[PDB]
């Protein structure tokens, strides 16, 4: 029911979707109010830059989640996380040399990512419960987007853990 | 002066020739060709980003006289807001133990309360900007997404075409001032935190001291 | 036939000589604004 | 190399769009976030990176050349340093072109505004339409009046100069930018901080006195 | 870029076209068009000098190598022997001549015995270049002998043979005004190379060539 005309917009009855929002790809909500992807080309490389940063945003959510949560149950803040390395894993007994040895091997795993490429599968892992979870994991990638946005946000403003936070608000 | 067609005035004057985009004719109100990062290469671009200023220049319009018009009442005696004649600390007075109320007087609103404001607003933009997107309602328009007229025109005055085009051509223009000088009242209260007027006032007392460049060194790095 | 660029000359590099300078005068370089 | 199909792309080895087909200089095949999917929109970038280049070598020379001269004992300036050299209107006696009392002698900033605006209002306007210098061809490579020497005369050897140009730009536009974020973090000068670096690389970095407290 | 043929690179830029002598058809490896003195219009001397600039190369660059290296060892203790000029008179001190600091691998003493063995060797090695032919199976050719001197075979196809052969001119070339740098500095400032180089690092400004100028001035 995500797809096609009967698929659920950003604005529910209202609908009034683009021209070119032909509710073909997954997550198709019909919300393009400046235009940014009338060219196919454009669109297409909009796609493959949310997905990244859906799985990106999703690691970053659950790693900055984490540390303080473990450390409630026995620096903890997510973004004094760096500093600790002027670093024991887990409490358990040089920067340019782990810099070098994380640039290449980025370097290295990306270039061989560039050379479906959104949608390799094969080494890394019906087809309806596979678009099924293409769509959850759009969902839930834009859900961590705006949680990562709030995150730094309160670091910024607050200078305290989220989860702080939230315990203060509770 | 024509504001439309191939002879229209243009963003450079007599500059202005070789730098105008061919795929802006001068059709559309506003036009002056200034488009030199190629923004609006696509015609669906072009309508969005014209939606999109039409509707800021409106909003900036409103918001002007919005951040204006207390600081005249109260400097003529008219009102008493106290500190909140200013733009941006009138959202500061919803937490004062009076509480907010219109013109002063306790007897017109008096709320202390901003979750119940907040939620009001959140549904009527809710239903309004959604009717808008739309593009009909419960309501008369001429169908037309961006000048529905009728019912958004009780006076009428944009009935004929002409008056219409320079009425479109007016609003346009008031509403990019406008939005000009909104973004001047947000760098001054960013910069100097003093109130427009307070600083209209001090620059008119010693035009040579009290500038700009005055608060030059104001953002300067130290070791 | 190196090191240079082959290239009248007046006073401004797109400018045009006075109808009254001829360019006939020794040090005639079309200047009179 | 550097056109055609197979020119050295933005990864080496581990490399396309098809609007990148290797004919513009500078051509590295790097567009990933798409753009420059519309040709109008890819010439008004191209020219845009164009003028930015220029203005970045620029910049960056006349950033470096002041704190190098006065910290050599070669001269002694206002304010040496590029993001304090502002400032040296409001001094006693105003801005000295290389210290010089007569040499410039500038005392008011209004003066100077209204000059520069006029002067660089009128020269862009020439710039973009045609005027005293020449008349517009080639939106960004004019020639003729603007080059004398002649160097831009073989098409070959025109490339050539046309991937150089843009190569140089692009790093004078990187460097800018970290003058501007040291400058924002430190504090100080480029060179003193070239200099601080030099005396102890091991011990005077970014991480060492930076990282830590930048959050 | 080109080095042969008359459309190759030259030795003065878009200004060679008017000093390329008509004799300088760049048939050769390092032809450059540079003759103002007309030194080699003669074609036997033409050969007879390219056989000699290369020969000059040769040991050039490894002049320039044997005082560069041993510098760097000291992995190894010398102390007055570090400097390339200074090394000569090694052999004349009463401890041998200590190779990487060991006092167990020549041990010369006399200067006698090893300069008669270098004369005759050399003598023998020079006379059979000269002749061309003997014990030693060659391609024939003097300039490039080949055959037992290439035990590589990097020298097989004509081509990248002509392009090693316009490499190896230019690297000698540069060794050679490397060694003329090297001479005239040893005369002038009486440091190793290594200390000139660490001494203008230090300061440029002042540690330059012009800061012994008046070191011989005539004085009355
Ligand atoms: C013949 C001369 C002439 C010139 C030179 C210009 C030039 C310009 N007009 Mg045009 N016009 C001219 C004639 C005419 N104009 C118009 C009608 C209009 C309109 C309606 C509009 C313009 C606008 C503009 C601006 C377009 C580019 C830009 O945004 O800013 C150019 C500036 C730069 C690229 C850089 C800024 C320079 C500045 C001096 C910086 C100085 C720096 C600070 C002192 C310190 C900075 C600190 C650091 C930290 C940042 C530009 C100032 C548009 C505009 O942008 O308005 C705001 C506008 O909307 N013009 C008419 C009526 C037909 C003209 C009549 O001949
Ligand atoms: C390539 C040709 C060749 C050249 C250019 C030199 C050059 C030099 N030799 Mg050497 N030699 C050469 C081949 C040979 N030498 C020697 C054996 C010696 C001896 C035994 C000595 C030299 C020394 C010297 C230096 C004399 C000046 C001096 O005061 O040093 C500057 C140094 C000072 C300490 C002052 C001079 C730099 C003499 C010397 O003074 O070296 C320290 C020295 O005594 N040479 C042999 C025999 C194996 C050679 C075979 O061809
Ligand atoms: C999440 C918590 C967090 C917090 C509490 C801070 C805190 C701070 N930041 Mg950091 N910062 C953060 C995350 C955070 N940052 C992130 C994620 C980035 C992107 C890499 C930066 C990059 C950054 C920059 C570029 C700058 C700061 C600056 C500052 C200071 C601003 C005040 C000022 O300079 O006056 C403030 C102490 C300023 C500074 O240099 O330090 C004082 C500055 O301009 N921060
Ligand atoms: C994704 C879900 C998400 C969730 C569950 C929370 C949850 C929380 N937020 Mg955060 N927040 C988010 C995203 C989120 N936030 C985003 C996108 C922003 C803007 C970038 C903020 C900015 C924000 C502020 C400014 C504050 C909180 C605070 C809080 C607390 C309740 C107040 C409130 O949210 O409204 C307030 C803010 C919003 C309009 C949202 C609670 C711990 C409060 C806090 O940190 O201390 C308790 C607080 O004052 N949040
Ligand atoms: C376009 C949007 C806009 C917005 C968001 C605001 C926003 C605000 N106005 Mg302004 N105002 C506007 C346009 C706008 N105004 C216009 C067009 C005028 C007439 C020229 C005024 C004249 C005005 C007066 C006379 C007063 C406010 C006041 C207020 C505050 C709340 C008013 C209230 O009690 O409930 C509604 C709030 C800061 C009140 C206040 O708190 O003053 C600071 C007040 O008494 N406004
Ligand atoms: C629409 C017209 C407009 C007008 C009439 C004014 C008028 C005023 N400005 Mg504002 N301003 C505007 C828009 C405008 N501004 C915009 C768009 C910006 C952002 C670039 C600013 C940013 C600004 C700053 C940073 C400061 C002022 C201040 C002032 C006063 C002195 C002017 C000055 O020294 O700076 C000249 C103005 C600009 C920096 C750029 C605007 C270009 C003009 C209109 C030409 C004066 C009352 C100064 C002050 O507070 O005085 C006490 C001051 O500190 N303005
Ligand atoms: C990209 C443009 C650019 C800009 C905007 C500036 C801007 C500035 N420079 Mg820099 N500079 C640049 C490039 C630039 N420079 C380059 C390329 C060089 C190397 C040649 C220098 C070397 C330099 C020196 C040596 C000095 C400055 C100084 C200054 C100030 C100008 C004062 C003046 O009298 O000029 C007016 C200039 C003219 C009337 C023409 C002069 C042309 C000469 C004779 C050539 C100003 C802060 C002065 C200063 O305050 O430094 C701290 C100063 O003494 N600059
Ligand atoms: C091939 C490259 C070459 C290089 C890299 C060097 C490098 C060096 N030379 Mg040597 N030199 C060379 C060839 C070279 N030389 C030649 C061919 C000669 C003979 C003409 C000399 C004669 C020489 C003298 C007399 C002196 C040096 C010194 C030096 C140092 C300072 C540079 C300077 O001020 O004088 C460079 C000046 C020249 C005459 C060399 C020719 C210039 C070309 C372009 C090189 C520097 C480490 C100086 C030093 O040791 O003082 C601390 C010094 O006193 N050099
Ligand atoms: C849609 C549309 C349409 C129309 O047309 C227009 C418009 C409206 C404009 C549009 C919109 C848009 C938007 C809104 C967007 C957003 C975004 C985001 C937010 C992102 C994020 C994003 C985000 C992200 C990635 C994030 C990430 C993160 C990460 C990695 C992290 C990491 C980490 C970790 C682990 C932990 C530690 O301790 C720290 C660190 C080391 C740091
Ligand atoms: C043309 C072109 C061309 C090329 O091609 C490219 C380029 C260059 C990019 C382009 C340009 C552009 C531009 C310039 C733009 C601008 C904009 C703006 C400024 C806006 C504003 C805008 C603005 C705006 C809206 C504003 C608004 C406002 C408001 C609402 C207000 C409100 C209020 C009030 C009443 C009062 C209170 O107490 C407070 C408040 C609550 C706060």
């Amino acid at each position: 029911e995500w797809y096609g005309p009967n698929r659920p917009q950003f604005l529910g009855p209202f609908s009034n979707p683009p021209s070119y929002l032909k509710g073909e790809f997954p997550g198709d909500y019909g919300w393009d109010t400046a235009g940014l992807s009338a060219d196919p080309e454009t669109f297409a490389r909009y796609r493959e830059l949310e997905v990244i940063h859906a799985r990106w945003a999703m690691l970053g959510a659950l790693g900055c989640v984490t540390p303080e949560l473990l450390q409630r149950n026995g620096e903890a803040v997510w973004f004094k996380a760096g500093a600790q390395i002027f670093l024991d894993y887990l409490g358990n007994p040089s920067i340019v040399a782990i810099l070098l040895t994380q640039l290449v091997l980025m370097g290295l795993i990306e270039g061989y990512r560039v050379n479906d490429a959104l949608y390799p599968g094969e080494a890394f892992d019906d087809p309806d419960t596979f678009a099924e979870l293409k769509v959850k994991e759009l969902k839930n990638g834009r859900l961590a987007m705006v949680s990562m946005l709030g995150f730094g946000v309160q670091g910024l403003i607050t200078r305290k853990g989220p989860i702080e936070n939230l315990a203060d608000h509770l | 002066v024509e504001f439309y067609g191939p002879d229209r005035a243009k963003w450079l004057g007599p500059f202005s020739e070789g730098s105008v985009p061919s795929y802006l004719k001068g059709e559309f109100p506003g036009d002056y060709g200034w488009d030199t990062a190629g923004l609006s290469a696509d015609p669906e671009t072009f309508a969005r980003y014209r939606e999109i200023e039409v509707i800021h220049a409106r909003w900036a319009m409103l918001g002007a006289l919005g951040c204006l018009t207390p600081e005249l009442l109260q400097n003529n005696g008219a009102a008493d807001f106290g500190e909140a004649a200013v733009w941006f600390k009138a959202g500061a007075s919803i937490f004062n133990e009076d509480g907010l109320n219109y013109l002063g007087n306790p007897s017109l609103i008096h709320a202390q309360s901003i979750v119940a404001v907040l939620l009001t607003q959140l549904v009527i933009m809710g239903a309004a900007e959604a009717y808008r997107y739309s593009g009909e309602g419960p309501v008369e328009t001429s169908g037309d997404s961006l000048y529905p007229g009728g019912f958004f025109d009780p006076l009428g005055l944009a009935d004929d075409p002409d008056t219409l085009a320079e009425l479109k051509v007016k609003e346009i223009k008031n509403g990019r001032l406008a939005m000009f000088s909104m973004f001047g009242f947000f760098v001054q209260g960013l910069v100097t935190g003093k109130s427009p007027l307070e600083n209209l006032a001090d620059h008119l007392a010693e035009p040579s001291v009290n500038n700009g460049f005055a608060s030059a060194t104001k953002f300067l790095p130290l070791p | 036939g190196a090191g240079y660029r082959q290239y009248d000359a007046l006073w401004l590099p797109n400018t045009e000589r006075p109808a009254w300078l001829d360019g006939s005068l020794p040090g005639d370089r079309g200047f009179d604004p | 190399e550097f056109y055609g199909p197979d020119r050295v792309k933005f990864l080496g080895p581990f490399s396309t769009p098809s609007y990148l087909k290797g004919e513009y200089p500078g051509d590295y095949g790097w567009d990933t976030a798409g753009l420059s999917a519309d040709p109008e929109t890819f010439a008004r970038y191209r020219e845009l990176e164009v003028i930015h280049a220029r203005w970045a070598m620029l910049g960056a020379l006349g950033c470096v050349t002041p704190e190098l001269l006065q910290r050599n004992g070669a001269a002694n300036f206002g304010e040496a340093v590029w993001f304090k050299a502002g400032a040296q209107i409001f001094q006693e006696g105003g801005l000295d072109y290389l210290g010089n009392p007569n040499l410039v002698h500038a005392q008011s900033i209004v003066a100077i505004l209204l000059t520069q605006v006029v002067l660089m209002g009128l020269i862009e306007g020439y710039r973009v339409n045609g005027g005293p210098a020449g008349e517009v061809v080639d939106p960004i490579y004019p020639g003729e009046a603007f080059d004398p020497l002649g160097l831009a005369d073989d098409p070959d050897t025109l490339a050539e100069l046309k991937v150089k140009e843009i190569k140089n730009g692009r790093l004078a536009m990187v460097s800018m930018f970290g003058f501007f974020i040291q400058a924002i973090v430190t504090g100080k000068g480029p060179v003193q901080n070239l200099s601080d670096h030099l005396a102890s690389p091991s011990t005077d970095n970014f991480y060492s006195l930076y990282a830590k407290t930048l959050a």
